[PDB]
RNA sequence: UGCGAAAGCAGUUGAAGACAAGUGCUUGUCGUUCGUUAAAAUGGCCU
């Protein structure tokens, strides 16, 4: 992870983390219920933020700092508003506040209680048996702050007024991260490298129950009345036990269990949720400190939830003024014409030594050699002879066949000329008969439709060619 | 029953009764420059710059201050003369307009707002001629006026400022040329 | 030269001419790097960030002889790339529009004005418009009709707008022409594009046809003859370049105009099919051979009539049986499986050749039932249950020759459910008639007999269709369609709006 | 840890870049691929890839404008007739300056580049500049919003590299000035200002065949100013051959006497000089070349003397392609042909 | 902005005739070479499995042609008398052929000397050898005895099982895709019979009439046999027992037949068929047996075959002709430091968070006429348009868009009799044809009414014009006479 | 210019004013007004 550290505030809508860039770290804060580039860098690159509290009149965060300090931070101007010293150099092990009184386990193993509006350092002290320490809360026991609980590796819940350590609760192997008042007599810890979470009581003085996480345990929050227990489990997953505190029933497991992940399956991790009454509201980092957040309704999600976001990982570059391609969008396109159909507006369809024997062989097959040398043969009583001892349907396909050969070779109009005319000029009867004259005969009409639009025009360049060479002519 | 209404306006309407000045264009860049403001024929839009369509529309037949001003059918002469960006009666409260038309009437409006039926509309006076242009640089503001009696116009030149009531358009004649074939 | 604008340093100047392109001189060099093409002449550019970062252009459209075209550019400066273009519906009216002039250029052409000619046809459009009654403003528009999307065919190219969002979305060239390739400067500007003339679309809204003469140059052998094309377009209902699927040249022969087109209703081959009709009075029919890819004929009808007439309209019936084709003072009702007339086997006076007393300007049908008839003279409805009839309706007060022929076709359509539309234009004039307009629309029930709507609008309407979720959509003279139808909190502030 | 420990490139690392203000990174090579780092010590994660297709990278650049301070840009440039510009939240802004207006026969090719800021002088108004190289002497200045040509200066011989260096003048006021370096050896100095007019030209003693000159101490393209209060002229020159020497001059007096001495001329690399960082404090050089493995100096200045234990024999190093240093941290980034950066932390700082 | 439009070639409406698809297809088989055999060759067949080589019978001899290489492979040469049917199996390994001296051997193909198993058929001929395609191990094999036998490849003493009710003369059979036990013959009175063999197989299971002797019997399709014989031939369709086709345009007898299906082609199926008269002619199923292509082989042609569906190399078709003749017509188909220094160039962003290509995309090169017209110099555009060798259509094309731009004046102003002639020249042969009459008579026409007394002065020029004119007399006689016809036609109509 | 078809058939080119040139005189011009249906400056298209 790259967030050193973190905490919502009270009613879950402003999250302080802090975080190092180019080795001096800086705190920064950011709304999650619908940015801030006003961050604060320390200035030194050896002093680290060691804890955070949010205080409820200006809202302002409290950095217990390994120097030996507790720094007071409001958050609107970013001013560092007031640093209480300890009288010492060493680094604040914790930091809690409950109303105006502010107390810090020293790593000189000591209790400090300082005063907020006073701004005085109250009251100093070291207690026996208390042998290293790392955690601490002060209970609420109503307004007055009596008897809080400090942690090492093993709980003790220690007494002000008299400074005596009243009770001892067996605590854990590793020492415990998290450790929390949850309840007017229950409360957990929760120990770092463990998936375990320890529910004691404070008057009995055994414990209640283990939750368990199925991975290792980061972060804990809690809603109202113990209902609901969200625990962010540092495979980047939360789990919440539902109301972990009613009855096989002293280990109990973890109810809903919530993760993050990609479109295309990535897995993102999740840190420090947060939860209330029916609103849990989660986080991410996006990009590669950026955090998002996002809230969800857990009483009504389902069991294991993938909640999804939608990441640009292998995304094609879209340019909103330029096309889909290279074309952009204050352009006319143009004519492309390519393989289109192109055709005209009389499109007809789909609306004695003779030689009869070759051409009526040929014309039933299609022997476009045999053909040929038929049309290769060229005086006209040979011709006409011919035409008329075929068969007349027969020559009805000699007219196809002769119009497709006169349109694709404009220069044998002659000799396929004579030879359409003939034809017609003998089997025109049955050219009476049939009904779709037109839908047969196209190739022929459109030939014949063609050339016969050209005219005109020709006759007006022969005249002016006339025109042309009477001129240099007659002189 | 049966409704005609209008839906869809078309033309910008280049600033071309002019037909004299060389700087024809009306439509204005932001000061933030986000968004294009663009004056229609019957509204006007707001394009977003980046994103290239119309965040807003400013419709003169929803307005019925703006309809009984530019859409009284019978003269549609009143047109827009220049548009100005930051609000003249308050300096520096944004994201205000103040439109001026071909008949001296400056109207205060807004966008990435909401439009309320009270436009602050304010009427130059002492104007038997015609409004040419608005424009200026901090404080101190100028007007062209086209003003007449060769069948060519004339040009005069106010220096012009408020503070006076909020109706109230101090005018002050500074120059004044009598048969201008180009200007730019 | 139309404008020219320095940069704010003062070392770089663009200029900007008839010619379309935009040019950048810089003048410690006199060198130059233009912007070759860019869909019409310059009238503005200028130079409007701090830092030069982009430059916005007024540009003109020209090719329009009928209204004034502008668009708006926002160019990008470091790219030459369009942050912005910015325009409006572009149609082509008939002829000039209230006191709209053309730009100055150096000769005096049909595109443009001299100076001299500036002044003297400023003077001569103003008279022409008081004078004579003769004006009508009618364009031409389609809907696409899956889309809804308003097609305009400006000339030589379709620019194809919606109206909901108002934003132009596509304009597309439909013509081999000049129409990019270069800049027309002087006789150049007395150049011509080839038009489009018509355009429809199947009722499947894949399909497209459009119809688009072509031109010649002045002065040749062949100045004389124009060349008709036909033009069969498709598309996917998700890409927007319309492609060119069969080009007809010269239907009906040669230089014969298709002077009213329709497309075919679903029954006869789901919409692919249409009617072309000539001004001799000839009909052909084309639809799609599916074995192959592309269009064919396949019915015609050849009747040479010596005479021609501008004026010819025609309907269908939606079953598709029979096609009621109206022509000069005349109307035969055409058997669809033959393309001859149908005979009246009773001999009950159901006869398919109706004579009417002008021409023929308007012929529909509200349903199979009621054919209905614009006459120039009269406004006509008769029912088909049995042949008489129904009712009849004074135009010629109005419409005397206020409009050319057809373009009562473009003015009035039917709903093709409940209704219909007829549209009626005046001009205001006190004491000679002035340039303002009024018009009126009136909404009929299918009777033909009871007038559903009597509405009024304070300028001119250039043509109505009607909007296939049962309402219709009218355009106007001053470019607007119109519709005809039915500690927590305090916190928050704070952080969201956040020498020596 | 190694800045591309996260996401490892595909070609060799070819020029890299710290940006003026946030703590992040930027890496390109031959791979075609944008990736900008987020520096940490412990984790050095991915902000952001871009994948230019079809178009090389040999210089970097991130560009913070002056007056605006949110003008953010990237520009990028290889062997092509094309820059591209990126600016800085799910899809990119990238334009490309692609046109030279009437003369690219000059140049060719875009690979060769510097941005730098510019005053106008008659008004105040500060924009970027860039600055590229060309056929003979040719360096052509375009200015950096709108791609616009400014002016160009030819320098004789050939070029091979080229440096800026601003000068303070009054509150609101400064002046650049353009040095460059003839492959024989003579500096020429035009300045911008008024338009490029050759303040001086001085030779470099001794200096046979030179690659690489930069400035340093001072404000310039590799530690740049963040408003114009800022501005402080460059107090060290450093010019690097293609033997392996390394010749150092003062600039208080090698401006004045404009045939100047090298205060100190090392030469413990002995391959060709190819790249030179001052500390943006001005107190290490680090000279380096690309030819042969492990061949970073770092050097104390005004001592001009090497530093002897860093870098040793196991310095993970390799062939050392680009260099960087960082604005403000003290960091030190280095990256080599098989394209992994590593990262290293004076600790002075 | 707007890229430049490219000039559209100027595409005149289509003639009769065009160049259909398939025809492109089809003649793209070429390069045809001839090889000259000892007498009339009878069967040819493919290898199936790796399609690359075709069997070829001959008098007494059996020869593997390759078909990368086209030449000779291997020979088969150990049979007394003539030998009639060559095929190779399913799966490719064996050879099978049977002669007339009524003897059968299946051997090791590729392996011309292991003559594996030698079945003796009847005494009678055995004009037909077949390897069953679905089972492999069933050599089906005919006779002239008029009984065909299924015989099993292990044991070969007796037929397995026979099929018998012939009449005259079995020398075609066939066996049908989808169904594995039925086996459909055809003999030379007509009559397929379609045998069962699950059943004792003496009588037919139904009998196809064809009343003329048929000679091949193709399976199509689970459901249509092909029947080939006399003039035309026939497609049955099978489950309803009917014949759903008939075609027959050739002009002697159809001799062999083929199929074939999903080789790669706009054609997706092909049925070649093969008729005696150097006609081969390929048709197709799925436009309903309409003609396709055609080739014309000199002589008789006794069989023809296409290379498989599975070819992968060089398609091939061969005929085989009676004179002895095959022909074939065949379609065809740096320093490591350097690289470590430079290797990036082949990444194209696979693991990356955005990715943008703007490259624009090469077009192909603009020709000189389009250079000029670029770039206006309309003169230099005509002068590099009259070129030597260059497209009929492209010279039109210039000419009809420079007059589109309307500049033949402009484009013709500074010409002189040199500048001119070639013009001329190409206005000959453009006044010739008939799609450009039109234009051509436009710009003679504008060459007249600017240049006569040039025209005067030179003499050469006369020449031109002399014989332009008689040339365009010329036709106005031929649109002259078609304008006559158009009236004939109008009468018969 | 009106009618009309793509044809074509009908119809139209007026004054004023000022200025310019040549030399009161000859012609012209027009960022002028009434009155009818009323060619030019060596200059051509980005990557």
């Amino acid at each position: 992870s790259p967030v050193l550290q973190s905490a919502y505030d009270p009613s879950g809508q402003y999250l302080c983390y802090v975080t190092v860039a180019l080795d001096k770290q800086r705190v920064g804060v950011q709304p999650t219920q619908r940015w801030n580039e006003n961050f604060l860098y320390l200035e030194d690159s050896k002093l680290k933020v060691t804890c955070l509290k949010w205080v409820n009149d200006t809202v302002a965060i409290i950095l217990g700092m390994n120097n030996g300090e507790i720094w007071l931070y409001s958050v609107l101007a970013n001013e560092v508003t007031y640093k209480f010293t300890t009288g010492n150099s060493y680094e604040i092990k914790d930091i809690d506040l409950m109303g105006n009184q502010l107390w810090c386990i020293d790593s000189s193993d000591a209790f400090y209680q300082f005063d907020l509006l006073q701004f005085k350092l109250l009251q100093h002290f070291r207690i026996n048996n208390c042998v290293q320490l790392n955690k601490l809360t002060i209970v609420p026991a109503g307004d007055s702050v009596a008897q809080l609980l400090v942690a090492s590796h093993s709980i003790s819940l220690i007494d002000i007024e008299e400074k005596k350590v009243v009770m001892t609760f067996p605590g854990h192997v590793s020492p415990v991260s998290t450790l929390q008042v949850i309840t007017n007599e229950f409360f957990i810890s929760g120990a770092e490298g463990d998936r375990f979470l320890n529910v004691y009581d404070i008057h009995s003085g055994m414990t209640k129950c283990v939750l368990v996480a199925e991975s290792d345990i980061k972060e804990l929050s809690h809603s109202g009345q113990a209902d609901s227990i969200a625990v962010t489990t540092e495979d980047g997953s939360l789990e919440i036990f539902v109301d972990p505190l009613v009855s096989g029933n002293k280990s109990k497991k973890s109810s809903k269990k919530i993760q993050i992940v990609s479109k295309d399956g990535r897995k993102v991790p999740i840190y420090n949720a947060f939860i209330n009454k029916d609103l849990l509201n989660v986080s991410w980092l996006q990009n590669a400190t950026m955090p998002y957040f996002k809230n969800l309704q857990w009483r009504e999600i389902p069991n294991e939830y993938t909640v999804e976001i939608s990441l640009n990982w292998n995304n094609k570059n879209k340019s909103a003024d330029r096309d889909l391609h290279g074309k952009d969008l204050a352009s006319a396109t143009n004519y492309v014409e390519g393989n289109a159909r192109v055709t005209s507006g009389d499109n007809f369809k789909h609306v004695t030594g003779t030689v009869t024997v070759i051409l009526s062989q040929a014309l039933q097959s299609n022997d476009h050699s045999l053909l040929e040398t038929v049309l290769n043969n060229r005086d006209e009583r040979v011709i006409r002879d011919t035409i008329f001892r075929l068969k007349p349907a027969l020559a009805v396909i000699l007219l196809e066949r002769l119009a497709e050969r006169i349109a694709r070779q404009t220069h044998r109009q002659g000799p396929l000329n004579v030879w359409v005319k003939w034809c017609l000029i003998i089997h025109g009867g049955y050219l009476v008969s049939i009904p779709n004259l037109m839908s047969t005969l196209s190739s022929l009409h459109s030939t014949l439709k063609r050339r016969s639009d050209l005219l005109p025009r020709l006759l007006a360049l022969d005249a002016r060619l006339d025109c042309t060479i009477n001129k240099f002519k007659t002189l | 029953q049966y409704k005609l209404s209008v839906v869809s306006g078309g033309k910008p309407a280049l600033n071309n009764l002019s037909s004299v000045t060389g700087n024809k264009n009306i439509a204005r860049l932001s000061q933030d420059q986000r968004n294009y403001i663009i004056p229609f024929n019957n509204q006007i839009k707001v394009y977003s710059v980046e994103t290239r369509q119309c965040v807003k529309t400013l419709k003169f037949a929803n307005n019925s201050l703006l309809s009984g001003i530019f859409l009284q059918e019978e003269e549609n002469n009143e047109s827009i003369v220049k548009i100005l960006l930051g609000d003249i009666t308050v300096p520096q409260q944004a994201h205000l307009i103040t439109v001026f038309t071909n008949n001296g009437h400056v109207i205060v409006l807004n966008y990435k707002g909401k439009l309320v039926e009270s436009p602050k509309h304010f009427k130059i006076s002492l104007a038997d001629e015609k409004l040419a242009n608005v424009f200026h640089s901090e404080g101190n503001y100028r007007i062209l006026t086209t003003f007449k009696d060769n069948s060519l116009q004339s040009y005069r030149l106010y220096a012009l400022t408020f503070d006076d009531a909020k109706k109230q358009f101090e005018v002050a004649h500074q120059a004044e040329w009598h048969n201008v074939i180009l200007s730019n | 030269v139309l404008s020219l604008s320095f940069s704010h340093d003062g070392s770089y100047l663009l200029s900007g001419g008839w010619e379309k392109v935009m040019s950048l001189w810089q003048l410690e060099t006199n060198s130059q790097q233009f912007l070759p093409r860019l869909n019409g002449i310059i009238i503005d550019c200028q130079v409007l960030g701090p830092q030069g970062n982009y430059y916005s252009l007024i540009l003109q459209m020209t090719e329009n002889n009928s209204n004034s075209d502008y668009q708006f550019l926002l160019l990008n400066a470091s790219d030459l790339t369009s942050k912005l273009s910015i325009n409006g519906p572009l149609p082509v009216f008939n002829s000039t529009i209230k006191h709209i002039q053309q730009p100055i250029s150096a000769m005096n052409t049909k595109n443009s004005n001299s100076i001299t000619s500036l002044n003297h046809s400023k003077k001569k459009q103003s008279r022409k418009l008081i004078k004579s009654r003769r004006q009508d403003f009618t364009t031409n528009v389609e809907i696409n009709p899956i889309n809804k999307n308003l097609y305009f065919p400006h000339i030589s190219a379709v620019q194809i707008f919606d109206f909901y969002k108002n934003e132009q979305v596509n304009y597309q060239y439909l013509t081999s022409g000049v129409n990019n390739s270069m800049g027309k400067v002087r006789f150049e500007l007395n150049l011509q594009d080839p038009i489009i003339t018509d355009l429809k679309f199947t009722k499947d809204g894949q399909w497209m046809i459009t119809y688009e003469i072509e031109y010649p140059p002045n002065d040749l052998l062949s100045s004389k003859d124009l060349t008709h094309i036909l033009k069969f377009w498709t598309k996917n209902d998700n890409e927007t370049n319309w492609n060119l699927k069969t080009k007809v040249i010269n239907p009906h022969g040669i230089s014969v105009p298709i002077t009213k087109i329709l497309p075919s209703p679903r029954s006869v081959n789901n919409s692919q099919g249409c009617l072309t009709a000539d001004n001799n009075g000839g009909l052909k029919f084309w639809s799609f051979d599916s074995h192959e890819s592309n269009w064919c004929l396949k019915k015609i009808s050849l009747p040479n009539f010596n005479h021609f007439s501008n004026s010819v309209s025609l309907a269908w019936s939606q079953d598709g049986s029979l096609i009621f084709h109206g022509f000069d003072d005349k109307l035969q009702i055409l058997d669809f499986d033959t393309f001859k007339k149908f005979e009246s086997l009773e001999n009950t006076k159901t006869v398919s050749e109706f004579t009417l007393d002008s021409e023929i300007q308007t012929v529909k049908l509200i349903n199979d039932t009621n054919l209905i008839v614009a006459t120039r003279t009269t406004l006509n409805a008769i029912n088909l249950l049995r042949g008489q009839v129904i009712n009849s309706f004074d135009l010629y007060p109005f419409v005397n020759g206020v409009y050319k022929n057809g373009h009562m076709d473009r003015l009035i359509t039917c709903d093709e459910r409940t209704g219909n539309i007829a549209l009626v234009i005046n001009q205001q004039l006190t004491d000679v008639p002035t340039i303002n307009y009024k018009s009126r629309i009136i909404i009929f029930d299918s009777d033909l007999s009871t007038k559903l709507g009597n509405f009024t609008h304070h300028e001119y309407i250039s043509w109505i269709g009607w909007n296939y979720d049962t309402d219709f959509i009218f355009l106007d003279i001053e470019s607007t369609l119109g519709v005809v139808g039915t500690n927590s909190d305090i916190f928050a502030e704070q952080l969201h709006k956040l020498n020596d | 840890k190694d800045a591309n420990a996260s996401h490892p490139s595909h070609s060799a690392i070819q020029s890299l870049s710290f940006h003026p203000s946030k703590p992040l990174l930027l890496t390109g090579g031959y791979d075609k691929t944008l990736r900008i780092y987020h520096i940490d010590g412990k984790t050095n994660h991915l902000v952001t890839s871009l994948h230019l297709v079809g178009s090389p990278i040999q210089t970097c650049t991130f560009y913070t404008s002056l007056s605006n301070q949110n003008q953010q840009n990237i520009f990028t440039a290889g062997r092509r007739r094309y820059m591209h510009s990126w600016d800085l939240s799910q899809t990119a802004k990238i334009e490309k300056f692609s046109r030279l207006y009437g003369h690219e026969s000059t140049q060719r090719s875009f690979e060769n580049f510097k941005v730098a800021h510019l005053q106008n002088s008659q008004t105040n108004s500060v924009h970027g500049i860039v600055l590229l190289q060309g056929n003979n002497g040719w360096i052509n200045i375009l200015h950096s919003t709108s791609g616009l040509w400014l002016m160009g200066c030819k320098i004789e011989g050939v070029i091979t590299d080229f440096c800026i260096d601003y000068q303070p003048i009054s509150r609101g006021k400064f002046r650049t000035i353009l040095i460059a370096v003839n492959a024989y050896g003579e500096v020429w100095e035009f300045d911008l200002n008024k338009n490029g007019h050759v303040i001086r030209r001085w030779k470099d003693q001794g200096g046979v065949g030179i690659t690489k000159i930069q400035v340093g101490g001072g404000t310039t393209t590799t530690c740049p100013a963040l408003q114009i209060s800022k501005i402080k002229q460059n107090r060290w020159l450093a010019v690097g051959s293609e033997s392996g020497f390394v010749n150092l001059y003062d600039r208080n007096n090698a401006m004045t006497s404009s045939t100047p001495t090298p205060v100190a001329a090392l030469d413990q690399l002995t391959t060709t000089i190819s790249n030179l960082q001052f500390s943006p404090d001005g107190q290490i050089l680090c000279m380096a070349s690309r030819a042969v493995k492990d061949a970073l100096r770092l050097v104390h200045l005004p001592s001009c003397s090497v530093f002897s234990n860093w870098p040793t024999s196991g310095t993970p190093l390799g062939k050392v392609t680009s260099v960087a240093f960082s604005p403000s941290g003290g960091l030190l980034a280095v990256g080599n042909e098989q394209g992994k950066v590593r990262l290293w932390k004076l600790n002075h700082y | 902005s707007t890229a430049r439009p490219r000039i559209i070639t100027s595409k005149a409406p289509l003639l009769p005739q065009q160049t259909t698809p398939e025809q492109r297809y089809w003649r793209q088989y070429t390069s045809a070479q001839l090889v000259k055999e000892h007498n009339s060759v009878t069967h040819i067949s493919f290898n199936p499995q790796h399609p690359h080589d075709f069997a070829v019978t001959s008098s007494t001899r059996v020869q593997i042609f390759s078909s990368r290489t086209r030449q000779v492979i291997k020979t088969f040469s150990r049979f007394k008398d003539v030998v009639y049917s060559a095929s190779f199996r399913s799966d490719g390994k064996l050879l099978c052929a049977g002669d007339a001296t009524g003897l059968v051997s299946v051997y090791d193909s590729y392996n011309p000397r292991t003559i594996l198993l030698s079945i003796n058929a009847s005494t009678h001929p055995t004009h037909v050898t077949k390897f069953h395609t679905q089972d492999n191990k069933i050599l089906a094999t005919a006779s002239d005895d008029r009984v065909t036998r299924l015989w099993d490849i292990s044991n070969a003493y007796e037929p397995q099982l026979e099929l018998t009710g012939a009449t005259d003369y079995v020398r075609t059979l066939s066996f049908i895709p989808a169904a594995p036990h039925l086996v459909a013959t055809g003999s030379y009175d007509g009559l397929i019979r379609l045998y069962d063999t699950r059943s004792s197989g003496s009588t037919p299971i139904y009998s196809l009439n064809h009343d003329q002797p048929v000679e091949n019997v193709i399976a199509v399709s689970p459901t249509q046999i092909v029947s080939c014989g006399g003039n035309n031939f026939k497609v049955w369709d099978l489950t309803s027992n009917k014949k759903l086709y008939e075609r027959g345009n050739f002009n002697k007898a159809v001799t062999c037949l083929d199929y074939v299906e999903n080789f790669d082609s706009p054609m997706q199926s092909a049925l070649i068929a093969s008729s005696l008269d150097g006609h081969v002619k390929v048709f197709d199923p799925l436009d309903n047996f309409q003609v396709k292509f055609g080739w014309k082989f000199s002589g008789p042609v006794l069989s023809c075959a296409v290379s498989p569906s599975t070819a992968q190399g060089n398609r091939h078709l061969v005929a085989g002709l009676s004179s002895g003749l095959l022909a074939i017509r065949t379609k065809k188909k740096k320093s490591n430091n350097f690289q470590r220094m430079m290797r990036g160039s082949e990444y194209q962003g696979d693991q990356e968070h955005i990715i943008h290509n703007d490259k624009v995309r090469s077009q192909r090169r603009m020709r000189a006429f389009e250079r000029n017209i670029n770039q206006f110099k309309w003169s230099e555009a005509l002068d590099n348009a009259f070129v030597p060798g260059m497209a009929k259509e492209l010279t039109l094309t210039v000419l009809q868009e420079l007059r589109k731009r309307g500049k033949v004046r402009v484009a013709l102003y500074g010409r002189d009799e040199s500048t001119l002639e070639p013009l001329l020249n190409w206005c000959l042969k453009g006044i010739e044809d008939v799609r450009s009459a039109s234009i051509v008579a436009d710009w003679v026409a504008v060459v007249l009414e600017l240049y006569g007394n040039t025209l005067e002065s030179s003499p050469v020029l006369q020449e031109l014009m002399i014989d332009l004119k008689t040339k365009v007399r010329h036709e106005i006689h031929k649109s002259k006479e078609a304008q006559r016809i158009e009236g004939m036609l109008q009468l018969l109509t």
